[PDB]
């Protein structure tokens, strides 16, 4: 009736069903389409499935999939701090936490069904656009590391070439995931 | 106002027209700010933190009744011409009022 | 507590109310955090401040020792009697009162200001300059202090309030709700039972 | 109570609903409508170009989380006082206020869809331009910057 | 039974009537009568009897007692602050509204049966200590203005004279309305 | 649970009632009688001038008032702490316990309408003369003022 | 709802009850059983000499002590934050969290009795020797030192 979860009939379904997928109309307030939140959400297919990725998909898929599930997390225990303090404010390593769930959340999980291209995706399409943005996570962590300003990372052009990931044909993604590995390798070797 | 400090800096500071008295040890230092806290009189004291880092942490028993001293932190002689990290001061008070320590 | 139907409909509007309180008070912290934040940059200016007008005034000082014999200084220094010129005014700052040392700083009353050595008499400008820093970072950090209390007052209200109030009401109210459930059931249980001896007196005596 | 069977099925057969509020009765507007918890589900599709005007649903967007804003600045108000607020929580207050006072309070009077359009705008600009974050740049151009006074003359 | 209004007998009646005096026992509990509750009582026919109101009454009795309900709500809105955090935590234009509300609480809608005076009231009498309270509120939220503590508007006498309007005998009534009138205008015309 | 039907019934039917408190019971106060749930309709055809005192509806009414206040006042110190009252609430305060211990609370002792009218009084004095709206100004000018030590220490 | 109709008659009728907690389950920890609402009511007469060991529940009523202060402890950090804490409470603390990362998160291993006493003495160790109030001073002699250096 009013979104109550407690009523008995979504109580018997959930005792029975295997994955719960939780639409919430905050996140189409905020323009995250497909509106699911990945907190409530959950699956209980992951394990026996896993199998199948490592044969068909990627023998590396499952990591690259619970790092991701990881670092939302950690995006949303940050939310205390950021309530009370703004984003400027907290350090190198929180920042960079926050903005990297950003580029997730906007790159990975968004999906416009209205597209001509990006309304369907594989799962090597989901494998590649992962692998970019955790290439680019451990990057970045090993330059801040090095000292480099949050701002120089955040102004990087590796940011339009894996934000853009979603837009490209099936057909071109291999090539084009190729080259955006390469150029995160690149990019920053010659920032100091 | 009253200043607690090193002989050679409480006559300068008695020439300011406040209170000074030389201090050289934990002990004594701590000892002095109870009588001057449990003598009533100016609100202020200036304590150096190589004596005495947290004065209030110390002496917090006796002016929770009455809190019209005020206790500073002010830097050492010593600690003066050498400078020391000011940043840090407010950092860790930050640090000790919210507890985060987040800053840049 | 008396479990009726407007007793249930009250709890409802009491669990209403303290969300609103919360939403109220997490408003209120964010208020006190913004201002907190900038007056965190005024006393590090204010600290900074200090410590120039510190080190200028203790550079002027050192050397009117040396110049001059240090017995004549004392003597003068004695002379100056130690006068009073703060007024420890009381600040309204978020709804509390603060001691603020607006110093009336009478130049005129201090007795014998002449000095026999000749630079002694200069170096009582800059601590009197170095006095005003001290009652400045004085006056700063007392109200740091107190907004800082304030926040940690309303963090303790807000958790307070969304750990031991919201879910006290929600019990109260899911214990109520089953009370009621409870009642209609032997309400149904009644009806079924009167229905059917209508029913088996119709049936079988007519 | 919205618990209660009536409405809960009527909001189950039907698409929203038009919330009546107290305080707004006992402070004296009518018709008492609480545009916060008022839901119109079709709105969509019957409004739009070709059917009123182009500007509609940015409009309403804008008016509701306006409100809310307003709402929220009241009450903390209460407790911290005019002074405390930015200069952009106030404009908050007065918007507030004034919507409820010529929009929502509009007696008896029979509002044309456009006259309702004009004291709409009248009142988002007392927002400053650049607060209104959810009505296109276009639209703010267009229709932006009458005052009050077109619709205060004559309430 | 219970005191529920929820019953069936009390519902049914809800529909039929036109007047709902709803009856409170916190009220009576303080021994606060009549002991109406404001928040859930209504009429209907206030609407239909502004001109007998005019006619009968004064020309500006409708808004006066507007002016009343509207004050009374402003109360009740600021209860809830007040239950959060308490009475010094308002504001002082806040605090006003809430010591008129107890002002009208007191010595408007309180009455005693008992009395020899105050058991019966007249139109014009409730008419005369409605005007006397709305010039009241105006005078001191303007102080309040020019910035008088609110703790001093408290103690003006002419707060007993407001108080004790109820026991005056109705045909003494109008000199003590003109005279109470003057008193207010004096006990800030004085201080300006 | 006065909302129980035996009660409720009773109360519909009966003309008044004294309820008992088992808080006031916890504190050891007998008999444990909460005056604010109590009730005498009859109450008014027994008492004044002539019957019992002139005063006496005056002050029983006045005594509900800053009780009622007390109860307030405590339950706003729930929730804010005592260092925010102000003077007038700390002496309802005051009165709230006094009174539930001085008023409620008496034994095995039969006290005459006489005693229990000058308890009641010394009581009221805890309160300053204006806040006495309920009493009359003869009545204030006539009974008011005695200290509580006067009856005991 | 550990008032449900189930699980309290199912509680009237069994002799003990093994509870899980959703916080540790929340922080990644298998299996998520939380000692003390859980309990067992015919422990005492199946631990000890000639069955497990003789330090069995002397221990097992030291860590319930130890868990539990540790919980108090954490909740009263809720109050006058971490500076406030005296050196005992840091120790408590820091045992509650190890306890709950070692002893209780143990994935599928199949500890021993002896594996798993081994590990509580190793997490009792942090503590002072003088606090283990609840086991004779024999035991702590003959258990008491080692460190968490198996892992």
């Amino acid at each position: 009736p009013g979104g109550d979860m407690s009523e008995p009939v979504t109580q018997s379904t959930l005792r029975i069903v295997g994955a719960f997928w939780r639409l919430d109309a905050s996140l189409a307030f905020r323009r995250h389409f497909p509106a699911i939140n990945w907190n409530g959400s959950y699956s209980l297919f992951t394990s026996a499935l896993d199998p199948w990725y490592r044969e068909n998909v990627a023998e590396d898929y499952p990591e690259l999939r619970d790092a991701i599930s990881e670092l939302l997390q950690r995006e949303a225990g940050l939310q205390e701090i950021v309530q009370l303090v703004g984003p400027d404010a907290l350090q190198d390593a929180e920042r960079l936490v926050i903005e990297v769930g950003r580029i997730i959340r906007e790159d990975f999980l968004q999906q416009n069904a209205y597209h001509e291209v990006d309304a369907y995706c594989s799962m090597k399409k989901a494998y590649g656009i992962m692998k970019m943005i955790l290439a680019f996570y451990k990057e970045a962590e090993a330059a801040i590391k090095r000292g480099v300003s949050i701002d120089e990372i955040l102004q990087l052009p590796v940011l339009e070439r894996i934000g853009r990931a979603r837009y490209v044909s099936e057909e071109e993604f291999p090539a084009y995931f190729e080259e955006a590995m390469k150029e995160i390798q690149g990019a920053f070797k010659a920032l100091a | 106002m009253a200043v607690i400090a090193d002989p050679e800096t409480a006559q300068g500071f008695r020439l300011a027209g406040l209170e000074g008295y030389g201090a050289s040890s934990a002990e004594e230092a701590q000892s002095l700010l109870e009588t001057l806290v449990e003598r009533g009189g100016y609100a202020l004291v200036a304590v150096d933190e190589a004596l005495l880092p947290d004065p209030e942490r110390a002496v917090e028993r006796l002016m929770r009744g009455r809190d019209l001293p005020v206790l500073l932190p002010i830097a050492g002689l010593k600690e003066a011409f050498q400078g020391h990290d000011v940043e840090g001061y407010m950092r860790e008070l930050v640090r000790k009022t919210i507890g985060f320590d987040i800053k840049l | 507590v008396s479990p009726t139907r407007m007793n249930l409909l009250q709890r409802r509007g009491q669990l209403r109310l303290a969300q609103k309180g919360v939403d109220l008070l997490k408003k209120k912290r964010d208020a006190l955090v913004a201002e907190f934040f900038g007056l965190v940059r005024e006393a590090m200016e204010a600290r900074k401040a200090l410590d120039q007008a510190a080190k200028e005034a203790y550079a002027a000082l050192l050397l009117a020792q040396a110049f001059d014999g240090p017995e004549v200084v004392a003597g003068a220094a004695l002379g100056v009697p130690p006068l009073e010129g703060v007024e420890a005014e009381v600040e309204n700052v978020w709804g509390s009162k603060v001691p603020r040392l607006k110093a009336t700083f009478p130049d005129g009353a201090l007795l014998s200001p002449v000095g026999t050595p000749a630079y002694t008499l200069e170096a009582s400008r800059a601590f009197r300059r170095y006095a005003e820093a001290l009652i400045r970072v004085a006056n700063t950090e007392t109200r740091l202090k107190k907004i800082g209390e304030e926040i940690k007052k309303t963090t303790r209200r807000v958790n307070a309030l969304e750990q031991v109030v919201i879910p006290g009401i929600r019990a109260q109210i899911r214990f109520i709700q089953q009370v009621l459930e409870q009642r209609e059931r032997e309400d149904t249980f009644r009806l079924k039972r009167i229905k059917g001896k209508i029913e088996a007196r119709e049936a079988e005596e007519e | 109570d919205r618990t209660h069977p009536i409405p809960d099925l009527t909001g189950y057969i039907t698409e929203g609903q038009i919330q009546l509020s107290r305080e707004l009765h006992r402070k004296g507007i009518y018709p008492p409508i609480d545009p916060l918890p008022s839901l119109s589900r079709l709105m969509n599709n019957g409004v739009g170009k070709g059917k009123t005007r182009e500007d509609h649903k940015q409009v309403s967007d804008q008016l509701y989380s306006a409100y809310a804003n307003g709402v929220d600045i009241r009450k903390l108000v209460a407790i911290i006082g005019e002074d405390a607020l930015t200069e952009n929580d106030r404009r908050y207050l007065q918007f507030a206020d004034a919507f409820e006072r010529f929009f929502i309070n509009q007696g008896q009077q029979n509002r044309s869809i456009e006259e309702s359009l004009q004291i709409a705008w009248a009142l988002l600009s007392m927002l400053p331009q650049g607060e209104l974050k959810r009505i296109s740049k276009d639209h703010i151009g267009k229709y932006y910057g009458q005052k009050l006074e077109e619709i205060w003359g004559a309430p």
